RNA sequence: UUUCAAGUCGAUGGAAGUUUGAGGCAAUAACAGGUCUGUGAUGCCCUUAGACGUUCUGGGCCGCACGCGCGCUACACUGACGGAGCCAGCGAGUAUAAGCCUUGGCCGAGAGGUCUGGGAAAUCUUGUGAAACUCCGUCGUGCUGGGGAUAGAGCAUUGUAAUUGUUGCUCUUCAACGAGGAAUUCCUAGUAAGCGCAAGUCAUCAGCUUGCGUUGAUUACGUCCCUGCCCUUUGUACACACCG
């Protein structure tokens, strides 16, 4: 029997791709992480500074593995959430463009994630060959 | 924190409006001068200068140059107060309804950039007793 | 990563920018302390400085401490966005500016009596002490 | 220009009048030896206007909640052009219009 | 010079920009499906169009 | 306002947390903030490396809530 | 032009709606009940039921056909539709 | 084909649909182990249709699931469900009907959810208030 | 149990055993109830060319010492943030327009911009990947990282036009409020409460309604003690009927 990404809890999953994509390094990070917000509804930057960027990119890879042709507004829509406004009542608001726009870019030419016909952006060739790697090198312990 | 100090400097200070000078600034054109003020006149030029704006400049260029003695420029009448004041209109009085009546103001240096009918308010003031 | 220990060092009440700070508040949220300087702001001259933010105000030192205060009088200097300053595009000089404690309310009440000056309806509000941004007073703010 | 993958888009409000053109057209198409497709049962839309009861804006504040149902579906026929259009006639009522699309 | 400023103000995608079918009114109308009826006069033809209350 | 509790861990209460939280039915971090008079901040670090240095069991692990025992 | 199913169906029935009333308000004296609207094939059959259709087909059906004048003018329909 | 048999469990709008074909035992949710349900705490809502008849039913048969609709919550109870319907609807087709008996006899004696379907749905809202049966505060 | 009647309460079976749950319709009369500010529905009165018609420009309907009502945020740790997990239903959508829903790609911290394409629609927006919620962290009882008014400076969108900030976004200021007196409202099961989403208004603006679904209880299943209404008896000098 093999081993795939939906084998795997994916909270813990995301922590181990994570780990990999820093040590590895080439994946390439703008310059505003260490300034910038993740969504207009929040309030503050990520907690944690220097991971945070490899951390949402592992997200965005094991997102787009399950499903087929994800666009990056729909990125935008997922990991946005409730606005506090200040007396009025509380709204979905969608997350920044850039931030997901540049991981995927990012995630191009790392070799995971390509554009795929009909709009979105498929997973690669090898996008697949290296993710059900991690899965294997997680449930070991 | 180290420490702080505050000797403020001056050189014969003319008035001057983001980092541009009373001498220059009247006499640039208002294209130049929309280029550098807030986001909302930015938007209102680039959306198309209709004509009552312009034949209110057209009248107070005139006016101003009614009197060569140097006093002020007498007053051009006006309903749109929704113009933006140019550079190029100060010193010039203008009256600006209210609705009921013709609310006279002279244009400051530091009214540029200001909607004209911010400057005449369009209710008397509440007074309770 | 673990427990340590210090004696000597932790210094209990802070002087910056002639502002009072509490050493026992974490560095991010101490700073809040000083006017002009909210969360958002705290944040970056902290990570611009190299100042982990999992340090008490006390446990910094000399070096440090003085390191904040340079980035904060000089913000544009430190790869700071032009958009994440408190006083951008001024009025005088067309420069982005970030002001702080003692020079916060200084150009605050120029801005007002700019306002007062040319007698526009925005300061006059300002002056009578109303809401000026279009609120409704008819049922609001009647406290004194 | 002969034996073609004809689809009938039938919509009206009232569903009688509506399986009664679309069975006659399904018997029609039996005793004829055309292979059929159907019929094919849309979701049906629920067009909902609520308004206020009152002309006027005093009383209890009571609603209407007015309704206009619509029914709609779609035939496939295998057979020529000038078969198809004649069976139509044939089957011709007030309620539901016919759209014909190749 | 009159035609100019005679009914000049423009009268587009405002609540003056349409009126009821039937009763010309500008306040209270119903858009939804196209129908450009007044609340009013949506009533009193309701069952002609075809809304019956169901529910 | 009268809470006070220390945040800076000193020698004096490192020594007396070491001597004091092996004798407690019951420590999380409410307990170590309630008797030793510490931040939570300051339990939290405490009982994650106490955990690792074996004094401690770890009866529960949530983020919300930390139940542990002695070891003993 | 191009309609919706949505907004055809509702077109229908707003186009009886008026035309059932300019009915009751032109041939109120002639005892007017009811129209109903046969769409078939190349032509729009109305049916108008009244107690006296004499009034509305006189004199040689003058007021008939300068009736259905008044509707291919308004509703932009073919003369024959 | 082989020994296939596909059911269906539901709950306010949540659908699961289970395949139960004949196997090696594999219990799949939306392709991912039933291990790893992201309701940790509810975990074991879908655990009680496996420990109560015992693991050793499943050897032969195996269940993929595809859960759609409803919510987090109102998912786990469609899911538990379709695996009890489809355990018990595999029996009466190609095991004898005795077995099929006692299975939904312990099933039915733990809990009734597990092959009934709650019938419970949201009372429409009617004007006047904002809920089904709240109305607006009132006032004198 | 019962007059062994109408019925009621328990079990069993059942999808459903409270009229199966919810609504729509709804009698004989009546009110000086509200609307002539829905009507090219109306009687009468007023006005009808210096109009009370209609149109254009500008303001006001928002105006603020105050009292009252429908509500929204909150006063924190059963929590805030920061990441991560990631599930509905009811619906709507255009053309030579006067411009609809808009994915996907590319810019932008954002708001937003731009280029293409799909959809007159179970096809595309859309699985509307919604929010509460769950996991892991930071915070640690502090007017604190609760709360986000008020205000300064700046950036976009809609619109002829945003000043008396339409709305949105960025930084900064960070107020009352530490669970609320006398009183008083709504509610019995997928109900109440949270929590969002869609449709209506709509160039722009939803703290509003009309619906929809997510999570999902406590406590009766009783009575006439308060309150309102109905019935029977009674009194009456009322019948325009106690506003007698
Ligand atoms: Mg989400
Ligand atoms: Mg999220
Ligand atoms: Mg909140
Ligand atoms: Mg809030
Ligand atoms: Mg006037
Ligand atoms: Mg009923
Ligand atoms: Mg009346
Ligand atoms: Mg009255
Ligand atoms: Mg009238
Ligand atoms: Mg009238
Ligand atoms: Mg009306
Ligand atoms: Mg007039
Ligand atoms: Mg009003
Ligand atoms: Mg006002
Ligand atoms: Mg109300
Ligand atoms: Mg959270
Ligand atoms: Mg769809
Ligand atoms: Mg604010
Ligand atoms: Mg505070
Ligand atoms: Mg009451
Ligand atoms: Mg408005
Ligand atoms: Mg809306
Ligand atoms: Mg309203
Ligand atoms: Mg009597
Ligand atoms: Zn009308």
């Amino acid at each position: 029997p093999g081993v795939s990404v939906r084998d795997v809890p994916a909270q813990d999953f995301i922590n181990a791709y994570a780990q990999f994509l820093q040590r590895q390094g080439k994946l390439e990070v703008p310059g505003y992480v260490d300034i910038v917000k993740t969504s207009a509804g929040n309030d503050l930057p990520p907690q944690e500074a220097e991971t945070w960027f490899y951390k949402r990119a592992a997200s965005i890879a094991r997102h787009i593995y399950l499903r087929k042709q994800v666009g990056v507004g729909a990125l935008n829509k997922l990991y946005g959430g409730a606005k506090n406004r200040g007396f009025r009542p509380h709204k979905h608001v969608d997350a920044s463009g850039s931030i997901n726009r540049k991981c995927v870019q990012a995630l191009q030419k790392i070799g995971v994630l390509e554009i795929s016909p009909k709009g979105g952006r498929r997973i690669s060739e090898n996008g697949q060959r290296d993710l059900d790697r991690i899965a294997a090198q997680t449930l070991e312990e | 924190m180290v420490d702080a100090t505050a000797p403020k400097k001056r050189t014969f200070k003319q008035f001057s409006f983001k980092g541009v000078d009373l001498k220059d600034l009247v006499e640039m054109p208002t294209e130049e001068f929309t280029k550098l003020c807030g986001a909302r006149v930015r938007r209102r030029f680039s959306r198309g200068l209709d004509s009552k704006p312009m034949g209110l400049i057209k009248k107070l260029r005139a006016a101003r140059a009614a009197t060569e003695p140097n006093e002020r420029p007498a007053v051009v009448k006006t309903h749109l107060r929704n113009m933006i004041v140019v550079p190029e209109m100060i010193g010039s009085v203008v009256g600006v309804y209210n609705g009921k009546v013709f609310n006279t103001v002279e244009i400051k240096p530091e009214m540029v950039g200001h909607y004209l009918g911010e400057f005449s308010i369009t209710y008397t003031p509440v007074r309770h007793g | 990563p673990l427990v340590v220990q210090e004696q000597g060092s932790f210094q209990h009440i802070l002087r910056l920018l002639n502002t009072n700070i509490d050493g026992r508040i974490k560095i991010m949220y101490a700073l809040t302390k000083i006017r002009g300087v909210g969360r958002r702001y705290a944040n970056l001259v902290c990570k611009k400085a190299d100042v982990e933010l999992t340090k008490r105000a006390g446990e910094l030192t000399q070096e440090e401490l003085e390191r904040i205060v340079t980035i904060m009088q000089n913000p544009t200097n430190y790869k700071i966005p032009a958009w994440f300053l408190n006083r951008q595009k001024d009025q005088v000089d067309g420069k982005d500016y970030h002001v702080l404690a003692n020079n916060l309310e200084s150009k605050l009440r120029d801005d007002l009596e700019r306002l007062k000056k040319i007698r526009s309806h925005r300061g006059i509000r300002h002056f009578w002490g109303l809401k000026v941004r279009g609120q409704h007073t008819k049922t609001t703010s009647r406290g004194r | 220009q002969q034996i073609h993958k004809i689809r009938i888009t039938l919509t009206s409000t009232k569903v009688k009048q509506l399986e009664n053109v679309s069975a006659n057209i399904i018997r029609n198409a039996a005793q004829y030896n055309i292979v059929k497709k159907g019929p094919v049962r849309m979701p049906t839309k629920v067009l909902k206007i609520t308004t206020r009861k009152t002309p006027n804006g005093e009383g209890s504040k009571t609603w209407d909640a007015y309704e206009m149902r619509i029914h709609k579906r779609v035939i496939d026929l295998q057979a020529p052009a000038s078969t198809v259009k004649r069976i139509t006639q044939i089957t011709i009522e007030p309620g539901v219009d016919v759209e014909v699309t190749i | 010079a009159h035609e100019n400023v005679w009914f000049s103000h423009p009268r587009n995608f405002g609540k003056g920009s349409r009126q009821c079918r039937h009763c010309s009114s500008h306040s209270g109308l119903i858009r939804k499906y196209g129908l450009d009826l007044c609340r009013q006069c949506f009533r009193e033809k309701a069952a002609d169009i075809g809304f019956n209350k169901y529910r | 306002d009268k809470a006070q509790h220390i945040v800076i861990l000193d020698q004096e209460k490192y020594d007396r947390i070491l001597k004091d939280v092996p004798t407690y039915k019951y420590v999380s971090v409410s307990v170590l903030v309630d008797r030793l008079k510490i931040g939570g901040s300051l339990a939290r670090v405490a009982l994650r490396q106490l955990e690792e240095d074996g004094i401690i069991t770890p009866v529960l692990k949530h983020s919300k809530q930390a139940i542990y025992t002695r070891a003993q | 032009a191009i309609l919706s199913k949505k907004k055809k169906l509702v077109a229908d029935g707003v186009f009886y709606a008026e035309l059932n009333e300019f009915f009751t308000r032109e041939l109120a004296e002639q005892g007017y009940a009811g129209v109903e609207v046969r769409k078939t094939p190349s032509k729009l059959e109305v049916i108008v039921k009244a107690s006296n259709t004499q009034g509305v087909l006189g004199e040689q059906g003058r007021r008939i056909h300068e009736l259905t004048s008044l509707i291919v003018k308004r509703f932009k329909l073919s003369p024959e539709g | 084909s082989t020994q296939s048999v596909q059911t269906f469990g539901k709950k306010k709008t949540a659908t699961a649909v289970a395949h139960v074909k004949a196997g090696k035992g594999l219990i799949k949710i939306n392709g991912s182990p039933i291990t790893l349900v992201q309701p940790e705490i509810l975990r074991f809502k879908v655990y009680e249709p496996l420990t109560l008849v015992g693991l050793d039913k499943f050897q032969g048969i195996d269940i993929r699931v595809k859960v759609t609709g409803g919510g987090h919550v109102s998912q786990v109870y469609a899911i538990r469900q379709a695996i009890a319907k489809g355990l018990v609807a595999y029996h009466q087709k190609y095991v004898d009907e005795a077995s099929k008996n006692e299975l939904k006899k312990i099933f039915a004696s733990y809990d009734k959810t597990l092959l009934v379907a709650d019938s419970r749905r949201m009372e429409p809202k009617k004007f006047g208030g904002r809920g089904a049966r709240a109305r607006f505060q009132k006032s004198y």
